């Protein structure tokens, strides 16, 4: 499939093989032409979700008193306390 | 006396201040390149990025015997090379082009460590930037900043640029000497693809050949195209050089210098806009942001990243990275890429949208790793930066729209000639169904001699329903973003 990198081999050379994330996957024929990600609900998983967000709370950015103000003109959504305006939208805004 | 130049990014002749300092009382000096098999970035490298590194070893190599040298190639870890070397060639004298990455930082200070304990003066010269990156640093106020306006501010109030370096030319050596041998190649040649273990069958001539010949001669005709003017191509320039500073086989000083030269000329002032070096500058930016932060190209624990509940799904990245999606638009440009090794930025763009917010809801560090292994330009932290920005996950510049994988490119061109260029089984489609060639009537993929789902994939995703979606994920992210911001 012409995916495939030069790994290191043991101290004697390099071993041609595909990327862990390529032999991870089941990359049959099917798949690729035949496999489509299912349609799930979508309150189900912004709450499944919003059990992640929690544990990621203590880990989200921080940002000291310069970099608030560099923050300001570039991102407003930080000192105002409302969604960033590129992300406040219904969908992709071609479709709609 | 005995010198050693160890190349690493900065494989040219030209504006090589490190170089250039190792051959003053040398009496002995020999150019040295170290096989590494992880491109100075997280990831292991594929078919067409070793081709370019290759390509750029020769032309080096090539362009050494003109000055009765050679180029040696070692394979080996640095900190086992190094010892053996110091001893067997009498070292006393080595030098290397600064390296401000976390990772070549480390190495570094290592290799300087068994320098020392030897007897070897170590030479570091900065090179492969415009400036001096911990000044930027300091003129911010110890760290480095956040976003790429800041930065401009920052540069902008700087001391004017040393001019770069003379070449190093027959005079520059002068009757310093790099002692050649017996059975030199095949014990430090530059090694073939196959020699590597790459199959090289079907493989065309390089859109992308390597090495600073071709660097400056496409130096030449970029500004020249410049010089004219004062997409119907998404596709490869012949005047593109964004590979040839990553490897450094065209100095980034050297063409910041030729821009502002043709800025006086062409118009009045020697006052250009900043946007005038936006290509070297961005890229300087990036450098800046992580030299001080090793998780730079993680989410977790790295502390300028939003921390985002990406979904996994193996087979979905699979898809996605061999460009059989079932979008058109998205297959094009992944397929350029597993190809050539290049693609426009706004095509960048276009598939880490699809790939993270947009459509697969997949982490950045994902894509991040797919262009390592097929982007030529890839550089880590440049490459990092890039896949946080576009995925809303930092804040080196504005957040945009979600770009659309069908509407962008009826944008860019409505012929569709680029899908057909890089997809074959599609070539027969009418502009009308060709971005969406799921809503063919089940005739007219028989006329085109593509099904879909049978020699062209099915869609994915459902576009609208996974984007109506994943806006929502992120606004209930950024939503408890400003909650514990308060
Ligand atoms: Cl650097
Ligand atoms: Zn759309």
């Amino acid at each position: 499939a012409g995916l495939e990198v030069l790994f290191q081999g043991p101290d004697s050379m390099y071993v041609l093989q595909d990327p862990i994330w390529l032999l991870m996957a089941n990359t049959d024929d099917s798949i690729m032409m035949t496999y489509q990600l299912p349609s799930r609900d979508l309150q189900a998983v912004l709450k499944e979700d919003q059990e992640k967000l929690k544990l990621l709370q203590r880990s989200q950015p921080r940002f000291t008193e310069g970099q608030r103000r560099e923050l300001r003109e570039v991102h407003p959504w930080v000192h105002t306390g409302g969604l960033p305006t590129a992300i406040d939208v219904t969908g992709c805004v071609y479709c709609e | 006396v005995n010198a050693v130049h160890w190349f690493r990014k900065g494989l040219r002749l030209h504006d090589n201040p490190a170089l250039k300092e190792c051959i003053q009382g040398a009496d002995t000096i020999r150019c040295v390149y170290i096989l590494d098999p992880w491109f100075a970035g997280s990831s292991n490298v594929g078919i067409n990025r070793w081709r370019f590194l290759l390509q750029c070893l020769e032309d080096l190599d090539a362009n050494l015997r003109k000055l009765n040298s050679r180029l040696f190639v070692i394979r080996g870890q640095p900190a086992d090379v190094f010892p053996r070397l110091f001893k067997e060639w009498n070292i006393t004298k080595l030098s290397i082009e600064y390296d401000s990455e976390p990772f070549g930082k480390e190495r570094d200070a290592a290799i300087k460590k068994l320098a020392t304990e030897a007897g070897v003066e170590v030479i570091v010269r900065i090179s492969h930037t415009l400036y001096d990156l911990d000044k930027i640093i300091e003129l911010n106020g110890g760290q480095p900043p956040l976003t790429y306006k800041r930065f401009q501010t920052l540069v902008s109030k700087m001391e004017p640029l040393e001019m770069p370096a003379d070449t190093i030319t027959s005079d520059v050596i002068g009757k310093c000497m790099t002692p050649l041998s017996d059975d030199h190649d095949e014990k430090y040649g530059v090694p073939s693809l196959e020699e590597l273990g790459f199959d090289t069958d079907g493989l065309s001539s390089a859109v992308w050949p390597g090495g600073e010949t071709e660097a400056l001669t496409r130096l030449e005709r970029h500004l020249e195209r410049k010089a004219w003017v004062a997409a119907n191509s998404l596709l490869a320039s012949p005047t593109g050089l964004s590979p040839y500073l990553r490897f450094g086989c065209l100095s980034c000083r050297l063409f910041y210098f030729k821009l502002t030269d043709l800025y006086k000329k062409v118009k009045k002032n020697s006052s250009p806009p900043l946007s005038l070096y936006g290509q070297l500058l961005w890229r300087e930016f990036f450098y800046t942001a992580a030299t001080n932060n090793p998780r730079f190209d993680k989410m977790e624990g790295n502390p300028i990243c939003v921390q985002i509940p990406w979904d996994k799904n193996p087979e979905a990245l699979a898809k996605w990275a061999e460009g059989r999606t079932g979008f058109p638009w998205i297959d094009a440009i992944m397929t350029q890429l597993r190809q050539e090794g290049w693609i426009h930025h706004l095509a960048r763009h276009a598939v880490a949208c699809f790939l993270t917010r947009g459509d697969l809801w997949i982490s950045w560090e994902e894509g991040m790793k797919v262009f390592e292994e097929l982007l030529l330009d890839a550089d880590w932290s440049i490459n990092a930066g890039s896949w946080m920005w576009l995925s809303c996950s930092s804040f080196f510049q504005q957040f945009f729209h979600c770009y659309c994988p069908v509407g962008f490119g009826r944008r860019t061109d409505p012929n569709g000639d680029y899908i057909r260029r890089y997809l074959p089984v599609l070539r027969g489609f009418p502009a009308k169904y060709i971005y969406d060639p799921w809503n063919a009537p089940e005739g007219i993929q028989k006329v085109a001699k593509c099904l879909i789902g049978v020699n062209y994939p099915k869609p994915m995703v459902n576009h609208a329903e996974a984007s109506r979606l994943n806006i929502e994920r992120m606004k209930q992210i950024y939503q408890q973003l400003s909650r514990y911001r308060g």
